[PDB]
């Protein structure tokens, strides 16, 4: 029983972890995409050609 | 998109959609003008699927045009289920009119996962002599009747049925899988008759339907008891035949490009077997207790399809052609039959040793059946002689009246306890009978009625 | 409280440069079989990344296609999806992080219990150490069953095969032998190939109830998985127990059921069209299995000191395995158990008519053998199990003459009772392993004749008892016993001391 | 069996023929103009007639096409006809212009940027991918809104990816994993 | 020149070579950067070959180059060979570093012609008794052996090892046809401890290894023993199961796709044994004689592997394990062994008769045993109470110190000559013996031995 | 339908024609058959000369190839 109920703290901590990381990488989509196409663009293709 | 039909053959069907509308595996398809649905079963390439008619193909024709529903078949769920006869689609097939639903599952689903399964021993006790001796079943367990053709599959399930779902509190799931109309009608007016119709589910899927209906009836009946399972209820799920599972499959394999494998089955016969049976199970939310008659082909168990279905169940009951072919019902082997339950520490010590008990006298009986054919009786030693009396009599002592029977055989039907079972094989082995004939044994229920009969 | 803003500090640590990746597209999906156009390098044994997180293996590489196998859930895949060759084979964690742990066929916990702490990962296909580093089998593995231990003895990198029909114990008798092991030394590991969910929570709550799980690995594959991953968790299983041999210590392997990992293969392989056999298998179904059974085996201290690179020295490693297979209707002569009855060291047989017969432990003595046989077994076992083969022989050529014992020669009656107490010292409880000391107790007695006035249906009690006895009066004996199973003239007449004693007021 | 097994001979021949004769134009003009024709709704449906011989179905094949089949590309076409092969026309003219890439040391690179399209952005990216491969290089650029910023480089089954959305799908599997 | 890896499925690897450079069937071929050796099956035709994989196919991928190496596999041959354990290619699998080898040769080759015979039938004395007695060998004959595990099988070999080179001057090879690990490495050992490990060559082909492997490795110690009959030797062939080289043909067989015959067997079940066996024969040079051990499926000698071994085999030597636990340790039953040479036309009928004679006493005492069994010693005869006495002194007489077994019998090793062996037994049978006790007749030698061993 | 053993890359009708009607080429080899391109006036049951003294039985008179 003591086993089973300190898993089960761990196992809600990392579930919630999981569905924040993929709001927060929701967010990051949209910030990236304005400073992406002007600066990233040219910034992109030059560094594609040297890797 | 929209797809053509190009080409037919039986069962199956071929259905050609644009390269960049091509439906999911086991998506749900609908024929232009004809009332048809079929299910993408393998992905061609170049946009055409392979797909399995839920219906009759003698009205289809090459070029008609399907459409692509987005989904798996969506069958009504909850509630609204109760009372009421339904084909594979879900569609209703009483005159009774629409179902007034409040959701739709999908038939396709994964299994509950390792965590979420419920272990419990709670002891059911069953009315029947052999059953309750020998293959105990437990509350959330699964039940297999296993036996050929004639040999009481349907009889002993509807005794089962009697003695378990009317007193059952919870709902019911009962599906017809491969079976003949008439035991479906005389099911039906039975349960409505004993007004006990409004508390269990009816889908029916018989032999003369198209392969595609046998094949999916077994997930539609589990899918409505996934459901209740699912609201926290306990639940009984009652399956006629789940052989016509395996042997639909078989039908439509080759059809379906699959090489086949031993004794003519599909090369897939232990995961689809899997596939359903794992979904088939008590987890930590509700407890569907399951009973499953299985058909074994020509008698033999030793069939892949029989084989392969013994490790997916709880309580393995026998039935046996030799046992029938004598007069005896119900006709269970008492030596092939087992259980989880049947063990000291679930049962007691007095229940296990008195089972033990009566399948050692069985065991010996059995291979001494061969000297008294070939030399005789008196050829024995004087404890032979005493231990084939016995054997001889016990025998006759598992065989019952059942009240499902009464048609058959005239006689009335009886209900015997588990206190009276162990009681009356204890006083057989002891010697406590030693002077009654064996005649007085046979079909009687309690073992105060063999003494009564005995002097008649 | 908060741990969200902490986990994320590190994925800011990861590459989000580009890299060169060799694909394809998926041309078709069937009864679990992707088939892929490109992938122009992509090796035989390769793991292939699909959209979604789904990973497959390349198992037909076809001039113009791939034939590829999903490790999970096919029917998500579609045509026209990537797919992406990995550079990698398919790899399992290792280490003792994973004992007391429930797993899948890919090493990912199902138990609920968190992740895992692994420090390494191996290859599920390996191949087994070569002929020159081996070392003769010479070490116990006990079973604690009196009928295994001293007539079909097992030893440190032995394969014994655990055959019979269905519902008669075999499972049993292999997971009784894993519960022996926790105070042995012996690690040990259970792999469940296409069982129901349920059965194998009831081998680990029975695990857990005796106290073995904390010692044992646990690998699940059970019946609704794919067939690729009941063909693999053998393999990962195998390489699991590799770990603990290859670094000087001994592991016990147990594959409950071979002829479910011979079904799952025999499937994707018809699925492949490859050339049929008998009973529709494979042409490769005996290299399945050989290649599987022939890594159970004991390393010579050279060997271990070469991989440990000097770390451990002086000691030999071993991985010992139990398979089980199923007959039908007692047809030994099927392929698939011709194969392995061929490639194991040795054979316990269980039986349907002795099980229904109340021999509990149902081992055939007469057909069951061990080839590395009295190598296996303790100094004390190996005095005490002789007479009891002669005993058992004697009882198998006298078994019709019971019914006219009356009517026998005085010599042929005493070996007829002598046999019928043997034959009923043999049967044992399920959960009850006995120690050296305690089995050597119980084969003393019946040996050296003590069980002539106890009546056959008393012999049990009897057995029973005497434990009790030695265990409170001679607890020193027993102790001493145990420590390697040694014998000699004092602890002979200790033995004979104490029964007499025994007799003379319990 | 796969298309490309039954037209791999076929498609090999002419190769092995046009190469040894000096005709790698004169065969990549003529495979491309049998493979359209035979596409041809009409033409489909008179090549699959059950009264038409092997020879007839291959002399109308022959006479829409006309100037373009060179003799021996006339003589190849009876010999696909006589072998009942018209319909894998499409895959032996592409299988040909694959064994002739490889000769001429050449690859068609498929581009595909987030909204750009510019000479200064290719012969910037072309050098360092005929550097790599050791081959001249044929860019098809095109546009990709898809992409929230850079470019997918596709050359054979080697695909480099330095899109932002391969940024973040990277960044969405190492969470849940 | 090279060629390209088109396809791989499983063991089976399908290979692209120039239209000028095709190899020829069963030419070996090298994977460039890989130490992966592909024999060639079958020519497809358009340069594509079929060949199976003399290792794993892990790790491989389409396109590797692969070089044609203008003849079969070659392995080394000669006196380098002796005490030596190679895989199929010869590679040597113990850690000795390189094999000194002067000379290489293909193991693909035609048996020797009708001229290259031999003119007449000589006897191979083994110089064991019951052997050279009841089981007469002939040179260049094959010896089928039968029996279970732990009843001498390794000790008896060691034995004749041992024999060969230092009473003939000859050679061993010793071929394991699906070799177990284990096994591999105590015979290593044992033969090593008994002094007779530079007296043979040791090729091992194990059960993990591909099926290509298990049915080349017996043409691999073949090939070696081929090289000594040339130089003008009598060589003994080991081969350690005759069953595996079928079964190794049969997984082959269906690799490839081949239609298979009766009882699932390969349909060139015939010509693959008679390839084998035709090489096994007594030349104008030497002679390889050969011991292989035999397993029958299901207890059945009309299957179709037993049936076309026993077309093959000259004798017939059974081992005991109830003659092992009366004690005499060579065990070879004399009722059950038998052999084709034990015909008066061969070995004259001094031996004949002599041979006979002793088999008609030892099978009069086996009927005599359960009579003085059943109704006691009293009942027989004067004449068969004296027969007893002589088959006791004769089964006794049957034993022998072998110099391997010297660690277990705690005795020297002897050597009997055909003629002390025929004129022992021909004197026991006439009586000559009759005053010595039976035991002055065990673990002796030659006839004097008894004599003395008597005196004391 | 599969490829048929006329169907190699080697097999060129350059010149839509015939010549040679007693010789043939060797298409494949297995197992003691062998598949000969061009022997079209070849005979069931004749005897059929291969290279280093060896023959063969014609058996399979097809379309496309002989089968010996
Ligand atoms: N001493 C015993 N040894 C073994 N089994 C026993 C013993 N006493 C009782 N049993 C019972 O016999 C049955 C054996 O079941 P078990 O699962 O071990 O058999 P199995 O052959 O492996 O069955 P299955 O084929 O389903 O896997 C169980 O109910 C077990 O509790
Ligand atoms: N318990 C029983 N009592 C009497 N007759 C029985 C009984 N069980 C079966 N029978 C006989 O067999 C028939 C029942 O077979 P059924 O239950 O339909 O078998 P199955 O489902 O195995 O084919 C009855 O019609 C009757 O003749
Ligand atoms: N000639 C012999 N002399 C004495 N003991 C022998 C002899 N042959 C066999 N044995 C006994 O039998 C055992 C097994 O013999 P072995 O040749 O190894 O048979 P197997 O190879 O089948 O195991 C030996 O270890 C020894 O105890
Ligand atoms: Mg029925
Ligand atoms: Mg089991």
């Amino acid at each position: 029983a003591q086993a089973e109920i300190e898993q089960e703290l761990n196992s809600v901590k990392d579930a919630l972890r999981a569905q924040v990381g993929a709001l927060a990488v929701t967010g990051a989509e949209k910030i990236l995409g304005a400073s992406i196409d002007a600066n990233a663009h040219e910034q992109l293709v030059s560094k594609l050609a040297a890797e | 998109s929209s797809g053509r039909i190009v080409q037919i053959i039986g069962a199956v069907i071929d259905v050609e959609f644009p390269r960049d509308a091509v439906p999911s595996i086991y998506e749900a398809l609908k024929v232009q003008g004809v009332e048809t649905t079929l299910e993408v079963q393998q992905q061609l390439g170049d946009g055409v699927v392979r797909s399995i008619a839920m219906g009759s193909t003698e009205g289809l024709k090459r070029g008609l045009n399907v459409d692509s529903t987005g989904a798996a078949i969506s069958v009504p769920v909850g509630k609204a289920t109760l009372g009421r006869i339904m084909d594979v689609l879900g569609n209703p097939i009483d005159e009774a009119g629409p179902i007034g639903e409040e959701e739709r599952w999908g038939i396709h689903r994964e299994a509950p996962s390792y965590a979420d399964q419920a272990g419990g021993n709670e002891l059911l006790e069953t009315g029947i002599k052999v059953i309750d001796l020998v293959c105990p079943f437990a509350k959330g367990g699964k039940v297999g009747l296993f036996g050929g053709a004639g040999v009481g599959k349907t009889v002993n399930m509807m005794e089962l049925i009697r003695n378990i779902a009317i007193e059952h509190s919870g709902y019911s799931v009962f599906a017809g899988v491969g079976e003949r109309t008439r035991e479906g009608n005389d099911f039906y007016h039975e349960m409505k008759d004993s007004n006990v119709l409004d508390k269990v589910a009816l889908v029916y899927g018989q032999m003369n339907e198209p392969p595609g209906n046998r094949l999916r009836v077994a997930l539609t009946g589990l899918t409505m008891a996934e459901k209740f399972r699912d609201e926290g209820r306990d639940v009984l799920l009652f399956i006629d035949n789940i052989y016509r599972y395996t042997l639909a499959g078989t039908e439509v394999s080759a059809l379906l490009g699959r090489m086949p494998s031993a004794v003519g089955y599909q090369p897939t016969l232990a995961e689809e077997m899997g596939v359903l049976q794992e979904r088939i199970t008590s987890t930590k939310k509700g407890s569907i207790t399951s009973i499953q008659a299985v058909y074994v082909p020509a008698d033999d168990l030793t069939d892949p399809s029989p084989a392969t279905t013994f490790a997916h169940l709880d309580a393995t009951v026998v039935l046996s052609r030799d046992i029938a072919s004598l007069g005896i019902y119900p006709a269970v082997d008492p030596l092939d039959s087992t259980s989880r339950q049947l063990d000291p520490l679930v049962i007691g010590q007095d229940h296990y040793d008195t089972a033990r008990g009566v399948q050692y006298v069985l065991q010996r009986y059995k291979e001494l059946k061969d000297i008294i054919a070939i030399l005789g009786m008196d050829e024995l030693s004087e404890a032979d002689k005493l231990l084939v009396a016995r054997a001889r009599k016990i025998q006759r002592f598992l065989s019952q009246p059942f009240f499902v029977a009464e048609v058959f055989t005239g006689s009335p039907g009886k209900y015997v306890s588990l206190k009276d079972t162990i009681a009356g094989f204890k006083g057989i082995l002891n010697g406590d009978y030693d002077h009654l004939p064996e005649q007085a044994f046979y079909m009687v229920g309690g073992i105060e009625e063999a003494v009564e009969k005995a002097k008649k | 409280s908060e741990i969200s803003e902490i986990i994320k500090g590190r994925i800011e640590k990861l590459d989000v440069a580009s890299q060169a990746r060799n694909e394809g597209t998926i041309v078709s999906v069937s009864d679990g079989i992707v088939r892929i156009y490109g992938l122009a390098d992509v090796m035989y044994g390769e793991m292939i990344e699909f959209p979604g997180g789904v990973y497959g293996m390349a198992l037909n590489l076809e001039q113009d296609s791939v034939g590829a196998v999903v490790l999970g859930e096919y029917q998500g895949l579609a045509e026209g999806m990537n797919a992406k060759c990995t550079g990698r084979i398919l790899e399992v964690p290792v280490g003792p992080e994973l004992l007391g742990r429930v797993v899948d066929a890919l090493g990912n916990p199902i138990d609920g219990k968190g992740p895992i702490d692994a420090k390494a990962t191996d290859a599920v296909e390996k191949v087994a150490p070569g002929v020159i580093w081996r070392k003769s089998v010479d070490q116990p593995v006990q079973t604690g069953y009196k009928s295994v231990d001293a007539m079909i003895p097992v030893g440190r990198g032995q394969r014994e095969l655990i055959i019979g029909d269905r519902q008669i114990g075999k499972t049993a008798l292999a997971v009784d032998a894993i519960i022996n092991q926790k105070d042995s030394g012996i690690k040990c590991v259970y792999v469940a190939i296409g069982q129901k969910q349920s059965t194998i929570a009831n081998v680990v709550r029975k695990l857990e109830e005796n106290g073995a799980l904390a010692n044992t690995i646990v690998v699940a594959a059970s019946a609704s998985e794919s067939a690729a991953l009941q063909y693999l968790a053998p393999y990962s299983g195998c390489t699991m127990g590799e770990y603990f041999r290859d670094r000087g210590e001994d592991a016990l392997i147990v594959y409950d059921d071979l002829s479910k990992q011979a079904v799952a293969y025999r499937q994707i392989s018809l699925l492949l069209r490859r050339p049929p056999g008998r009973e529709a298998y494979p042409g490769d179904v005996f290299y399945l299995h050989s290649r599987l059974l022939e890594r159970a085996s004991r390393v010579s201290e050279e060997y271990v000191e070469k991989f440990t690179n000097g770390a451990v020295t002086g000691k030999t490693g071993s991985l010992t395995a139990l398979p089980i297979i199923e007959t039908q209707a007692g047809d030994v002569s099927a392929f698939v158990p011709t194969n392995v009855i061929s490639i194991t060291d040795g054979q316990i047989f269980l039986e349907s008519a002795m099980f229904n017969s109340g021999i509990r432990p149902a081992v055939n003595a007469g057909i069951s053998v061990s080839r590395v046989g009295g190598a296996a077994q303790t100094k004390i076992i190996k005095k005490l199990s002789g007479g009891i083969r002669t005993a058992l022989a004697q009882y198998r050529e006298l078994a019709a003459f019971a019914q006219f014992a009356s009517d026998l020669d005085e010599a042929t009656r005493k070996q007829l009772e002598h046999g019928q107490r043997v034959t009923e010292l043999m049967k044992q409880k399920q959960y009850a392993p006995m120690s050296i000391a305690e089995m050597s107790l119980s084969l003393y007695a019946a040996e050296r004749g003590f069980l002539q006035d106890v009546e056959i249906a008393k012999v049990g009690s009897f057995e029973q008892a005497l434990i009790s006895y030695f265990q409170r009066e001679h607890a020193a004996l027993l102790a001493k016993i145990n420590e390697k199973g040694d014998f000699n003239d004092e602890i002979d007449a200790g033995i004979k001391a104490g029964i007499e004693k025994f007799k003379a007021t319990q | 069996a796969e298309l490309t097994t039954l037209a791999r001979p076929y498609a090999k021949a002419a190769f092995e023929y046009a190469q040894a004769h000096q005709q790698l134009a004169d065969w990549s003009a003529a495979l491309g103009v049998l493979a359209a024709v035979s596409q041809d709704d009409t033409v489909r449906q008179l090549l699959k007639e059950p009264q038409l011989t092997s020879s007839a179905k291959a002399q109308s094949l022959i006479d829409v096409c006309g100037d373009k089949l060179n003799a021996p590309a006339q003589n190849f076409v009876r010999t696909v006809a006589e072998n009942k092969r018209l319909e894998l026309l499409p895959t032996i003219a592409e299988m040909y212009e694959q064994l002739k890439a490889e000769q001429e040391k050449s690859v068609e690179v498929e581009v595909t940027s987030a909204f750009t399209l510019s000479k200064e952005q290719q012969d910037k990216l072309a050098k360092a991918l005929s550097a790599r491969l050791s081959r001249e290089v044929r860019l098809h650029a095109s546009e990709d809104a898809s992409l929230i910023g850079g470019v997918i480089i596709r050359a054979g089954d080697l695909v480099i990816d330095g899109s932002v959305r391969g940024k973040l799908a990277k960044l969405a599997e190492a969470l849940k994993s």
